[PDB]
């Protein structure tokens, strides 16, 4: 009931191709979405992202972001760092599910890694104490830890998920990770409809590679999230087929592809939009267009099990457009 | 001859050490174990001063103190598939070299305001240049061809960049070994997708924790991956993935494979090549024939049953 505007950041490289392919798949299923292309490439006035990009994301809360090219300048900061602080992106969510057409040594994987995005070892605080002695400061606070453990039990109930696991190393970093655990438990007792437990980062790592089936929703501090999420990516096929969203403050969210900009195949009709598509599916669900999302999702999955059209990186000769149009065909059920 | 210090340790440690001496007495091994049932107890440093090698179970914290009282700065974990035991990744062969005395492991934590905890992570050029020369000496001593340095220098520009910088500097002195760098989270994902691109890996403490257990689970898990920790005078042998709930559950259920395997490494270090090759090959052959397998490997055998079979094969003469 009403047509919405998503800020679309096409990005670099195969960026615009996959963006414009997702726009076409949304069109096909007549999904209530206008797009508003913006550019997040940073400038610095009196460091920041363009004003038009901020006013856009602030007005319409949703974004869809393709792969950005890694800047060249030493002094140029990380683009995700500028994105995070601008909109207070505090929860990075990664649902990792095996794709049925794409065979991997792991077959039964269905995991969601909620990752605290604001602090941890990414505090940005380092000091050179003396010559050849550096000191990086890991920061854990009670506010932020609580915020993330609340999101994770929400996500777990909203997306009808049954277990949440707090992953820490509180045996080593007794005070920092201890506080994180302390608040996770605090939230877990006020949401007793979800079986909550704890594990050690190294116990989860050793178990993930042997049997991912036992895991569900996982919530963890920043560094642990960064490692674990890419680790689980490899369980299902890699950054090319994994969605990603960063929930932030003021209803803002940006859903993103985490895969590379891939310039060697820019222009040529060979990119894969599966990753950017499944992220925009997340966006739809986060917006409450649940049937448009379950539909689009069903099509893309059906296309990949057929095998008829796969791009170069899933074992096909099919072009980016032959893949896209098969989905669009499929989504008019 | 040959005195060796033995710390049986927390958890099933006592039961693995019982298996070790049982196979040792089986293979008639010239090694007498001088053991301390720990947990100052700096009696340990005295015995290592005379003995110079140890076999240890699972034990700033004691572990990171004892390491520091022994200057066990380098940790080596051998990730190598065993032929009989099948996994999603077979025929794998990696070396994980890990710094042990720095990073987040020294309890440098404090409260700057109510509910704001700071925790310090220390990287120094001293300890990094050292672990970096040790990794390249390991690559040359052993015939390995590549040393990949794992870091997150894009976020921790100083510090993880200091560690990186020492690796590149050390790497010029060894022009016969190839040197690559990779980012920890990228490395973890490549380790599940394709771990065969790696030869030797070198990383600071916390990343080494992660990649020790992650690789360990590639080739069979906490019961079969062995590991050493070296000083410049000392050699301590343990298990490779030594995480908190590693083998602590169960009684007469644990896998002695990793402990035996590094015990045979200890024998190789002691220059007892004959007994090292025997015990190792016995263990490896009980696993290949697949007669007896412990629960973590998919079988029904007790720890005693597995060890019994290792002895039956060290003693066999028709081999």
């Amino acid at each position: 009931g009403g047509v919405q505007t998503v800020t679309l950041i096409p990005g670099d490289g195969i960026g615009p191709e996959i963006s414009a392919a997702v726009m076409k798949i949304f069109d096909a299923a007549k999904a209530p979405i206008q797009w508003e292309e913006r550019n997040v490439t940073a400038i610095q006035g009196p460091w920041m992202i363009p004003s038009e990009a901020k006013e856009s994301m602030d007005k319409n809360k949703m974004g869809l972001k393709g792969p950005l090219k890694t800047p060249i300048a030493a002094g140029h900061p990380s683009m995700n760092l500028l994105l995070r602080k601008t909109f207070d992106l505090y929860a990075n969510v990664r649902p990792c599910v095996s794709i049925e057409g794409y065979k991997t040594p792991y077959t039964d994987v269905n995991i969601v890694t909620i990752r605290e995005n604001t602090e941890g070892e990414y505090s940005g605080i380092e000091h050179v104490i003396v010559d050849g002695v550096v000191q990086s400061i890991k920061l854990i606070t009670e506010g932020a830890s609580k915020r993330i453990a609340e999101f994770a039990f929400e996500y777990a109930r909203n997306n009808h998920r049954s277990n949440v696991t707090a992953v820490h190393k509180a045996n080593i970093m007794r005070m920092s990770d201890g506080l994180f655990l302390q608040k996770c438990r605090e939230v877990a007792e006020s949401c007793k409809d979800i079986k909550f437990n704890e594990m050690y980062l190294d116990t989860v790592c050793l178990n993930m590679v042997q049997d991912p089936s036992q895991f569900d929703v996982l919530v963890m501090p920043n560094l642990y999230g960064d490692i674990l999420s890419d680790l689980c990516a490899g369980l299902i096929g890699g950054l090319g087929v994994t969605p990603s969203g960063n929930i932030g403050a003021n209803g803002v969210a940006i859903f993103e592809s985490v895969h590379g900009t891939a310039p060697d195949i820019a222009g040529k009709d060979m990119a894969n939009p599966t990753a950017l598509l499944l992220s925009a599916v997340m966006m739809l669900r986060h917006m409450g267009l649940f049937d448009h999302a379950a539909r689009i999702e069903a099509a893309c999955f059906a296309t990949i099990k057929d095998g008829k059209s796969l791009t170069k990186d899933l074992g096909g000769n099919a072009k980016c457009s032959d893949f896209t149009e098969e989905i669009c065909r499929r989504v008019k059920d | 001859s040959f005195p060796v210090t033995m710390l049986p340790g927390d958890g099933v440690g006592p039961e693995l050490m019982h298996a070790v001496k049982e196979v040792f007495k089986a293979a008639a091994v010239p090694v007498e174990f001088q053991e301390h049932h720990l947990s100052k107890l700096e009696q340990v440093l005295s015995s290592m001063k005379e003995n110079k090698v140890a076999i240890i179970g699972k034990i700033a914290s004691y572990d990171m103190r004892l390491r520091r009282k022994l200057d066990l700065f380098a940790n080596v974990v051998h990730v190598k598939s065993l032929p009989g035991y099948m996994t999603r990744h077979n025929n794998l062969d990696l070396v994980i070299i890990r710094e042990q005395t720095e990073g987040e492991y020294s309890s440098l934590e404090h409260e700057s305001a109510r509910g704001v905890i700071e925790c310090l992570k220390i990287v120094t050029r001293a300890k990094s240049q050292r672990i970096a020369k040790f990794a390249f000496d390991y690559a040359t001593k052993k015939g390995r061809g590549k040393v990949t340095a794992v870091h997150k220098a894009n976020i921790m520009k100083l510090g993880d960049g200091l560690f990186l910088q020492c690796c590149e500097e050390v790497a010029e002195l060894y022009p016969k070994i190839k040197f690559e760098t990779m980012i920890i989270d990228n490395c973890c994902m490549q380790l599940v997708q394709n771990p065969y691109q790696f030869d030797v890996l070198v990383m600071p403490n916390l990343y080494g924790n992660i990649i020790d257990n992650l690789a360990a689970g590639l080739v069979g898990g906490a019961g079969v991956v062995p590991g050493e920790s070296y000083s410049a005078e000392y050699a301590v042998f343990e298990t490779g993935a030594r995480h908190p709930f590693a083998q602590a559950v169960g009684r007469n259920i644990a896998n002695p494979t990793a402990m035996l395997l590094s015990a045979s490494n200890m024998l190789r270090h002691l220059n007892l090549e004959y007994h090292s090759s025997m015990i190792a090959d016995a263990v490896k052959k009980v696993i290949k024939v697949g007669k007896v397998r412990t629960s973590d490997m998919g079988g029904y055998a007790t720890c005693h049953d597995f060890t019994e079979e290792i002895c039956r094969r060290v003693k066999d003469l028709d081999e």
